[PDB]
């Protein structure tokens, strides 16, 4: 009987009623469960079946395998690094000192080395769910506030924005920093320009750039990527830089990092970016449907392969990042996350089919450039996408100015 | 030939059987005043006056000389006026058998007629309104002239009639009309058709061209884009095959030929077929007994571009050659935007419907969503074959920039040219109105 | 009476402006030079352990205690000259009095080294307390300059100061943290074999070690700069022969 | 003192070198020669001005008078000249006053044009027939409470050739005026003493020009009759200065002299052979009297006419005998007036309220075709915008609606 | 009157409405010391330039007006630079190249051309003072926010205790970087045109 | 061969004058509505910088350097007046000569010369050249590269502001506020070349 309830109180929220101030919150909750039931007004009497809700929910559902594997891997790396350092009665005092650990043990899990896949996903969930809840609440506040004050209806997109921002952050991020980051991403990069479809940047990447340059020590270094108290370890793009492929070693276990480990995702890093296989599984589904752009993906791959092979060819004896081939650039860091789900943003990208190729090529080239010849930062995906977001309109300008010359010759 | 590869053939139920069957006798016709763009009438008759066939009903203030005449004899019964006292229809009740007659000619004299004689006979008979000029899709002036005149000998609209089935009953009138149109132009006449053969003319400048592909292709816009690109300094005239038959019959017998052959089709029509009818006939009498019990929408023209015919608009338009009928979709469903739709049509591949090929859909008038902002996922590029940038042009139309739209190619377009972009938009924009606003601003500024 | 007027106006205005400007510029040169010298004097007095506030005390104590000297790097003994106004930063640029380091010698990535350097002797009465050496090296974002006070025995460090650097305000710009700088008091530069033995340890250094200083937390790339500049300037291409000779005596 | 002398000498020499270099460059690089302006075809007689200057100022230099309102700058926007060859550009006032109105032939606002290159213009003869005059006031008296009939006598017996609806511009010099010198009769002294209006005073210290609309049809010779409304401070802020021109005209009396510019033109009647409907109000009785009289007397046309004047009392109504002197023998002319709130001393037996409610209800509501008529209106800002709203809700085209804003 | 000296603060702001002088406002607002010193310097130079150009407004040749005005302005800023290096050497080094860029600061030449060439000497002085005050308003506000948030201290005085030195506040990194000045000035313009809707620009 | 390549790439990308150094922001923010006008102004800036920086390097090294003209005399307090005079004179003579001899090029670019006749961009260019003590060829390359980088930044801002015709900005932020926020986001974008030591 949910349908009839939402119909009786609809008069309360339309103009002239006592509750006219909360119309945007009623419409967003009414149209979630049921379809509006509207008919066409003019001169196109049949419409397609697709809308923005499905376009957004198909991208929201595509990162679920990556999210689940990220939780599993976070818990597993934490448990392994914990058992590496402590044993006996000093591991119990470590477990009793952290709520992430004693809640995991209370709900049924275990912090010992022989923990199954269930005890690891539980710890990863204890790390991931507070961040996602904080991000969702704080960003939805600003979203609804703007749509209320400006007297509009709530556009779609923040589901994807929030889930992406919550999966591209380290597992040990403080909650107030996540709140400030989602505030800067939603308000300064999206909502100040008019909402969905009207900005020119990526809001999730704008919020993560806010956190990287403002508080650079909770999103960098060796103490943020394995949620283990007292453990210090380096990731593989910051171990290749200091010694090459011979330096890729897992200190918590003493095992070499093979290429399959990075492809499958048994490596430390940002919550969801680790599993290239799961990212491919989702990206194939959303590329088949026609939502993500295979032109942008192909351009990113072309740029990465070309610049990688050029660096491999010219060579260098002091910089160990010249040796890294194209198939290693693909599985390390967040290149697949940004190539598949964050570069394919329709609003931030180019609008022309011949400009999308240049957009993707610029993204890939800038990523490999910041990876290799910038000593300060171990990757460059959030900065190469942010850099290409500014020149995306310029490629469209070039293309459309070439198009206008064909029309004046009377051939187009 | 020219092959269109980007388009969309709409899968919809109720396609007609291409056999010309007789129709109901109509008791009242009308002239819809709101389909002529930029038209401000000067009424020549009042309620209660009796009229004759081809007798002037009103005139145009913005276009001097252009006459609008009566499709049938009878007597004026009502004049419908709406918001801000705008003219909606002039309804005549069929009666009597009085008409106005003109000069008659022979078939060999027609190619050597004088252009001003042709013009005067057309304007006097009121057949000048069958023409439309690109840009702005208006009725041509009385003193103007064109180098390119396009004959629409095809139709790729959904649920539309095949032109050849009708032309093969009026071959000789079609040829006479093509000859008159060869004498009326200073350039050439382009007969845009499909592969099948049509009655042909032995004149030099009359020439046939062939188009193949889905439907953007049966439109005069693509024909002009691919044969005579238009601009402010080049203007082309457009006409369809039934009006060419009307021209030929006028010049061959001296009387006006106000018959039609429309297709009565739709997902709710019991027996879809081709129906003989009169110009501007009453749709509420034409669809009587040929629909299913329920709440339906009657349309004059396509579902892609037409006129919802209710009340004072329930009459066949001037440039429309079919009637479409389909149900009104007002149902609400739990999480309908998220369900897997086997019976849901889309240009994208999100639903399970595209996996079943050859499926026909019982579409309704539902907007499958709410009005939102434009997020470009690449749907406009899939359904537009012209050499334009659709996303940038449509954003210029949305924003209200006329100068940029003209550079991006608005002067080539019509409302029928963006009906499919309106169809496949996830933000539920209607681009015909935006382009009409842009063209109004352009035509006013200059 | 038109171009004449223009030229007369511009000449008069230029005369007035030039008189005022050239009077202001030449009159203040000495005060500008003292303002330039006082900051370096204060930093040297700070690293030397002497406390002084105000231009009065700064100039008095610097003139009474600190005695600059010129040292030739290759030979390692004092060379005569006016050390109070020597400019090593600019002497390193001119190829007349500089050298180009080999890629194997250039551990600190400075690419150029002057022939003679200036050191400051801290004097207590008529005896020498300690020696202050200027060293510099390249970090992740900038060239970091420092002052280090070596005792008379040639090993023991009594202080450290980084008076110029542009590293990130709370990651590697912690070379100016007093709690970090106080870890250098007592550390020994050279071992028993007289090797360079200062180590900036990643991840904490054992308490009681004589050669170990803690690294910067989350800045292994500004900690590498410190380690490299120290193992260079403590080498044979820097202050190594001078430190060996002062260890033998002669101070 | 070794460096101060060097500094002074070097500063002086460097600045002198730069100045001399710039002068030597400009001496050879900037043209300066003969520049002509040939207008309306080419009888080689032209305006030969030096390359430095402005266009409309160069035109006005030699007996050519274009319509200017604020001394120049681009407020009004009626200095439209044809530029067949000259400066090709559009300047900020062109976008605001000749907004888009695409001019392929080339008609730019003369104010913004540059005379540096050579100019080639096309100027219609109606600009060449304007002249200045020195007229004397025949009479100056109230016809309403705040309306005065300024009548001038053109000397020499020569009379101004103009058309009904044109407007002269009035020239007044620096002066001082005070309100207690006005000729307000006893019939109209009531409201003045009630707001204490006689306390105001003004003085202007520069020349000024404002445009005024003749109230006599052209066949009346040797006369220019004008109806002026004095512009006192608005009641919300009575501190600000009053109107300086409208107050000047009220000061003039029989035996003075006034100076006027030649016939300017806009807002002319058409010959479509349609019905004419006139709606006047306020000091807008001037263009309506010229329009209604030009038709019945000179043109002798039989178009169906009408006049609807909206006053505030019977005291506010003037020219009532002249109009009835027209409608009585010319049966195709009818006129009505409508008082808003007549004082009880009036005892009015006609219509009340505003004119758009009296014009619609009595006449246009039951009209066969309201869109076929032509509407000429001239009144205050409140009346103008209220009627044009009503006419549009009747389907009338802005090509049938002729409006005469008073520029305010 | 006080109108001319207090209108540029909110009614007609140089940076907020008449855009002029953004280059130094984006650069020196990291420290409230440098902001105060630059405000004083701009006041002094703009006022003196207005005074002298208004004095010599009659005899300036119109062919080389810019050379004369730049001579006056550059002499003034040169003596200012000499005075700064002798008495405030700490701040003079922090002002890397923006002490000499008061020449090409736009407020100076804007007030010199638009107002000093047409007015008496005394009113031009008050005009220059008012423009310096309006400039310093934005300078000091942006500097307050950036210095308090990015480093936890005001005028070099510890107000918020830093975690590194044993406190509770962790300072923000962007406030000491390039983009933060843009956001602070944009939000200040938002707040200004919120209380004074006279300055809101047209629909398009 | 390669010492001037690194200088050009550095001046264009690693140290952008518009976004990293904040030089010339009034024209950068005011004249960035259309890509055409932005392109014209950028070309004018490139030309003026490329002509102005070498001339001032030459004048400095010849007369104004310490001990350049006579031993013991330092006339380096005249830097500001000399540089601003050279810049103004060159810009004025440029607009004159192009107006008289090439009316096409004059209507193309000389319309954008009256703006940059006294600009913080060019004054800061010559000031940084003085600070860094370049050679003649290094001055030419530095000026050209910095002008090209300024042009790139302004053309990108103009492209963004042309794309933003579909935006819906609050009324208090229409114009200046949203342009300042856009420039800040562009600076976050160009912060990619931070740690590059070129
Ligand atoms: C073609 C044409 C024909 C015209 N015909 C006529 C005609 O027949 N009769 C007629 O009367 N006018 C006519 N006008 C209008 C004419 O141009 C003047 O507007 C009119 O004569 C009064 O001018 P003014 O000098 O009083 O205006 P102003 O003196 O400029 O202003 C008068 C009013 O403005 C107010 N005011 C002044 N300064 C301010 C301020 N700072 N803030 C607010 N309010 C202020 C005064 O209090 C006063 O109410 C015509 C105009 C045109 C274009
Ligand atoms: C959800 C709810 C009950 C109320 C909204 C209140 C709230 C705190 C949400 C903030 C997040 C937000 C604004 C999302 C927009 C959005 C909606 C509402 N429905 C969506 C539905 C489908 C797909 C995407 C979206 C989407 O993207
Ligand atoms: C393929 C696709 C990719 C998307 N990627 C992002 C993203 O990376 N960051 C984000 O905040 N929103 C993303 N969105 C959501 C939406 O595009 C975003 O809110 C717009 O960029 C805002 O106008 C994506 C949406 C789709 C359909
Ligand atoms: S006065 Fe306004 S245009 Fe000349
Ligand atoms: S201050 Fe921005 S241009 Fe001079
Ligand atoms: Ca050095």
């Amino acid at each position: 009987g949910l349908k009839k309830f939402l119909e009786d109180i609809e008069h309360h929220f339309e103009p002239g009623g006592k509750h006219e101030k909360w119309f945007a919150l009623y419409e967003a909750a009414a149209t979630l469960f049921y379809t509006p039931g509207l008919v066409t007004k003019r001169s196109s009497h049949v419409r397609d079946s697709v809308d923005l809700k499905r376009i957004m929910i198909m991208v929201w559902l595509a990162v679920f395998p990556a999210m689940f594997w990220g939780m599993y891997n976070a818990g597993g790396q934490a448990i392994a690094a914990l058992n590496h350092l402590y044993s006996g009665d000093q591991l119990a005092a470590i477990v009793a000192g952290n709520w992430h650990y004693w809640l995991t043990e209370m709900l049924g899990g275990t912090m010992s080395s022989d923990a199954g896949w269930g005890s690891k996903m539980l710890l990863g969930a204890t790390y991931f769910l507070p961040i996602y809840a904080t991000v969702f609440i704080v960003g939805g506040f600003w979203e609804v506030l703007f749509c209320m004050v400006r007297k509009h209806e709530v556009n779609e997109g923040f589901f994807v924005t929030s889930i992406l921002f919550a999966l591209i952050v380290p597992p040990t991020l403080p909650l107030w920093q996540a709140a400030l980051g989602i505030t800067f991403g939603v308000v300064v990069a999206k909502e100040v320009f008019g909402g969905t479809g009207r900005n020119f940047l990526n809001p999730a990447l704008a919020g993560r750039a806010f956190l990287f340059f403002a508080y650079p020590a909770q999103i960098s270094g060796d103490l943020v990527w394995t949620a283990a108290d007292g453990y210090s370890g380096a990731t593989a793009l910051s171990q290749w830089a200091q010694g090459g492929a011979g330096a890729l070693i897992n200190n918590a276990t003493g095992q070499t990092i093979t290429w399959m480990d990075a492809f499958i995702g048994n490596i430390p890093g940002s919550i969801g970016e680790v599993s290239t296989l799961a990212l491919m599984i989702g990206a194939a589904f959303i590329v088949y449907m026609g939502i993500a752009s295979w032109r942008i993906i192909g351009g990113v791959m072309i740029g990465m392969i070309l610049l990688s092979t050029l660096f491999n060819v010219i060579g260098s004896d002091t910089n160990a990042m010249f040796n890294m081939p194209w198939h290693w650039h693909l599985v390390l860091g967040g290149f697949a996350f940004g190539m598949f789900f964050m570069a394919t943003d329709p609003v931030s990208a180019s609008f022309t089919n011949s400009g999308k190729w240049a957009y993707g090529i610029l993204i890939g080239v800038m990523c490999v450039l910041i990876r290799v010849v910038n000593p300060a930062y171990p990757e460059g995906m959030m900065l190469a996408i942010l850099f290409a977001n500014l020149f995306a309109p310029l490629f469209d300008h070039v293309v459309v100015e070439r198009n206008i010359k064909r029309r004046l010759a009377r051939y187009g | 030939m020219i092959t269109i590869k980007k388009g969309l053939d709409l899968p919809i139920a109720g396609t007609p059987s291409q056999v010309i069957s007789d129709g109901k006798a109509i008791k009242k016709v009308a002239l819809l005043g709101e389909e002529y763009v930029g038209m401000r009438p000067t009424m020549h008759v009042r309620v209660g006056d009796e009229v004759k066939k081809a007798q002037i009903l009103f005139e145009d203030k913005k276009n001097p000389g252009v006459k609008f005449t009566s499709p049938v004899s009878g007597k004026v019964v009502e004049i419908n006026r709406g918001a801000k006292r705008v003219l909606q229809s002039v309804v005549i009740e069929v009666a009597g058998d009085d008409q106005v007659t003109f000069d008659k000619f022979e078939a060999n004299q027609l190619a050597s007629l004088n252009r001003d004689a042709i013009k005067t006979q057309l304007v006097e008979s009121g057949l000048w309104t069958a023409f439309r000029t690109r840009p702005f899709s208006k009725v041509p002036a009385i003193d103007s002239t064109s180098e390119a005149i396009f004959v629409t000998a095809m139709d790729t609209n959904p649920l539309a009639a095949e032109p050849t089935v009708v032309i093969n009953e009026q071959s000789e009138a079609f040829v006479a009309g093509l000859d008159v149109l060869s004498a009326l132009t200073t350039g050439k006449v382009y007969v845009c058709k499909k592969g099948t053969s049509l009655p042909r003319s032995q004149q030099p400048n009359v020439e046939e061209h062939v188009f193949d592909g889905p439907h953007p292709a049966g439109l005069a816009g693509t024909h002009m884009h691919f044969l005579y690109p238009v601009s402010a300094d080049h203007v082309a005239w457009s006409i369809n095959y039934q009006d060419v038959i009307a021209v030929g019959q006028l010049f061959l017998t001296g009387e006006l030929y106000t018959q039609r052959v429309v297709s009565l089709a739709g997902p709710v029509v019991n027996k879809p077929r081709l129906v003989r009818t009169v110009m501007g006939a009453s749709l509420e009498q034409l669809v009587d007994s040929e629909i299913m019990p329920g709440e339906v929408r009657i349309i004059s023209g396509s579902v892609l571009s037409g006129t919802k015919a209710t009340g004072p608009h329930a009459y066949l338009g001037r440039y429309h050659l079919q009637v479409s009928v389909l149900r009104e979709g007002r149902d609400k469903e739990l999480f309908g935007w998220a369900m897997p739709g086997k019976n849901k049509f889309s240009v994208t591949r999100s639903f399970l419907g595209h996996l079943f090929k050859g499926q026909v859909y019982n579409m309704t008038t539902t907007t499958n969503g709410s009005d939102r902002s434009m997020v470009p996922i690449g749907n406009y590029e899939k359904v537009m074959p012209l050499d334009m940038e659709p996303t940038l042009l449509l954003r210029d139309l949305c924003a209200g920039d006329s100068d940029s739209a003209v550079r991006l190619g608005a002067l080539e377009l019509d409302e029928e040219d963006l009906a499919l972009c309106t169809f496949v938009c996830p933000g539920k924009y209607e681009y015909g109105q935006l382009l009409r606003e842009c063209l109004d601003k352009i035509e006013k500024e200059g | 009476d038109s171009i004449k007027k223009t030229l007369f106006v511009v000449i008069a205005l230029s005369l007035v402006c030039s008189i005022i400007v050239s009077a202001a510029a030449v009159g203040l040169r000495d005060k500008q030079k003292e303002n330039a010298a006082l900051d370096k004097q204060s930093k040297i007095l700070q690293v030397a352990g002497i406390e002084a506030k105000g231009s009065k005390q700064i100039v008095e104590l610097f003139n009474k205690s600190i005695e600059p000297r010129l040292v030739d790097f290759n030979t390692g003994d004092f060379v005569e000259g006016d050390a109070a106004n020597y400019d090593q930063r600019k002497a390193a640029k001119e190829a007349s009095e500089s050298i180009k380091l080999t890629a194997e010698q250039d551990k600190a990535k400075i690419q150029r080294r002057a022939n003679v350097g200036v050191v400051y002797l801290v004097k207590d009465g008529d005896k020498t307390s300690k020696v202050i050496l200027p060293v510099h090296g390249n970090g992740l974002w900038s060239m970091m300059y420092a002052f280090v006070a070596v005792e008379t025995d040639g090993n023991t460090v009594s202080g450290l100061t980084y008076y110029e650097q542009g590293e990130t305000p709370g990651l590697g710009g912690e070379v100016e943290n007093p709690a970090w700088r106080a870890q250098w008091v007592g550390k020994k530069l050279f071992d028993e074999n007289h090797k360079p033995a200062i180590k900036i340890v990643k991840g904490g250094a054992p308490q009681g070690s004589e050669h170990g200083v803690d690294g910067l937390s989350g800045a292994t790339l500004t900690s590498n700069g410190v380690q490299n500049t120290f193992d260079f300037w403590l080498g044979d291409m820097g202050f190594g022969p001078f430190l060996t000779k002062v260890r033998d005596g002669g101070l | 003192m070794s460096t101060i002398i060097f500094g002074v000498v070097m500063f002086t020499l460097i600045i002198l070198a730069l100045v001399l270099v710039i002068l030597f460059a400009k001496s050879k690089l900037v043209p300066t020669g003969d520049i002509t302006i040939s207008i309306n075809g080419d009888p080689e007689k032209a305006i030969v001005t030096q390359p430095g200057g402005k266009l409309l100022t160069a035109l006005a230099g030699a007996g050519v008078f274009v319509s200017s309102a604020c001394g120049g700058g681009g407020s009004c926007g009626q200095c439209r000249v044809k530029i067949k060859s000259g400066g090709g550009d559009i300047l900020p006032t062109e976008l605001d006053h000749i907004s888009k109105g695409e001019a392929r032939e080339g008609e730019r606002l003369a104010c913004q044009v540059a005379v540096k290159a050579d100019m080639d213009l096309e100027l219609p003869e109606e600009i060449f027939g304007v002249k200045k005059w020195e007229c004397t006031v025949i009479s100056n008296d109230n016809k309403a409470t705040f309306i005065k009939e300024l009548k001038l006598a053109i000397p020499d017996g020569e009379s101004v050739p103009f058309r009904a609806g044109g407007y002269i511009q009035i020239e007044a010099p620096a002066h001082h005026v005070k309100y207690a010198d006005f000729d307000v009769p006893e019939k109209y002294r009531g409201d003045w003493d009630k707001f204490n209006l006689f306390r105001y005073e003004s003085k202007v210290d520069e020349p000024i020009i404002r445009a005024y609309s003749m109230a006599n049809y052209p066949e009346e010779f040797g006369i220019i009759m004008l109806n002026v409304r004095i512009a006192t401070p608005p009641p919300n802020n009575p501190n600000v200065p009053p109107g300086q021109m409208s107050s000047y005209i009220w000061s003039l009396k029989a035996g003075d002299k006034c100076t006027i510019s030649g016939p300017f033109g806009e807002f002319f009647a058409k010959d479509t052979d349609a019905e004419m409907v006139f709606i006047g109000g306020g000091a807008g009785m001037a263009p309506m009297r010229s329009h209604i009289f030009d038709q019945l007397k000179r043109l002798k046309s039989k178009r169906k006419m009408s006049y609807w004047y909206g006053a505030r009392s019977k005291r506010e109504m003037f020219y009532v005998e002249d109009f009835d002197g027209l409608a009585a023998e010319n049966d195709n002319f009818v006129w009505h007036c409508a008082l808003s709130d007549p004082q009880p001393e009036d005892n009015w037996t006609g219509y009340t309220g505003f004119i758009h409610n009296v014009l619609y209800e009595n006449y246009l509501k039951d009209h066969e075709a309201p869109e076929d008529c032509e509407y000429y209106m001239c009144g205050p800002p409140m009346m103008n915008a209220a009627v044009i709203n009503m006419l549009k809700n009747l389907g009338v085209e802005e090509e049938n609606i002729l409006l005469d804003d008073f520029g305010g | 009157l006080k109108k001319s000296v207090l209108a540029p603060v909110l009614d007609n702001n140089p940076i907020a409405l008449q855009v002029l002088g953004v280059c130094s406002a984006l650069a020196v607002t990291t420290k409230l010391e440098t902001a105060f010193v630059m405000t004083l310097a701009v006041m002094f130079v703009t006022a003196l330039s207005n005074f002298f150009v208004s004095l010599i407004r009659n005899h300036i040749p119109n062919s080389v007006r810019i050379i004369v005005q730049m001579a006056i302005i550059a002499s003034l800023v040169i003596v200012v630079d000499q005075i700064l290096k002798a008495y405030l050497y700490d701040i003079s080094k922090q002002l890397s190249v923006f002490v000499g860029l008061i020449i090409t600061n736009c407020i100076v030449m804007g007030r010199a051309e638009a107002f000093a060439m047409k007015s008496e000497p005394i009113p031009s002085f008050i005009d220059g003072i008012g423009n310096g005050l309006g400039y310093g308003f934005v300078l000091m506000t942006v500097g307050f926010f950036r210095e308090l948030l990015g480093s936890g201290k005001l005028f070099g005085l510890e107000v918020l205790p830093l975690i590194s030195n044993g406190g509770w506040y962790q300072p923000n990194g962007l406030m000491l970087l390039a983009p933060s000045a843009f956001f602070l000035i944009g939000f200040m313009i938002w707040a200004i045109r919120t209380f004074k809707p006279e300055q809101v620009e047209a629909k398009e | 061969m390669e010492h001037y390549i690194s200088l050009l790439v550095k001046s264009i990308f690693i140290e952008n004058m518009a976004l990293s150094f904040f030089l010339g922001m009034c024209t950068f923010l005011a004249v960035s509505k259309k890509v055409k006008t932005s392109f014209g102004l950028g070309i004018a800036v490139i030309v003026v910088l490329t002509i102005s920086v070498p001339v001032n390097n030459l004048v400095y090294n010849l007369v104004l350097k310490p001990d350049a003209l006579v031993e013991g005399v330092d006339l380096s307090f005249l830097n500001f007046i000399t540089f601003i005079g050279v810049i103004a004179a060159l810009v004025q003579i440029l607009e004159m000569i192009l107006d008289r001899f090439f009316p096409p090029l004059y209507n193309a670019l000389g319309i954008f010369l009256p703006l940059i006749t006294v600009n913080c961009a060019i004054f800061g260019g010559v000031s940084f050249m003085v600070q860094r003590d370049y050679s003649f060829a290094e001055s030419v390359v530095y000026g050209f590269g910095s002008g090209v980088g300024w042009m790139l930044a302004i053309v990108a801002l103009a492209g963004i502001r042309e794309k933003m015709k579909y935006s819906d900005v609050p009324p208090g932020l229409r114009g200046l506020g949203i342009t300042f926020i856009t420039a800040g986001l562009m600076a976050l974008g160009f912060m990619s070349f931070s740690g590059v030591q070129l």
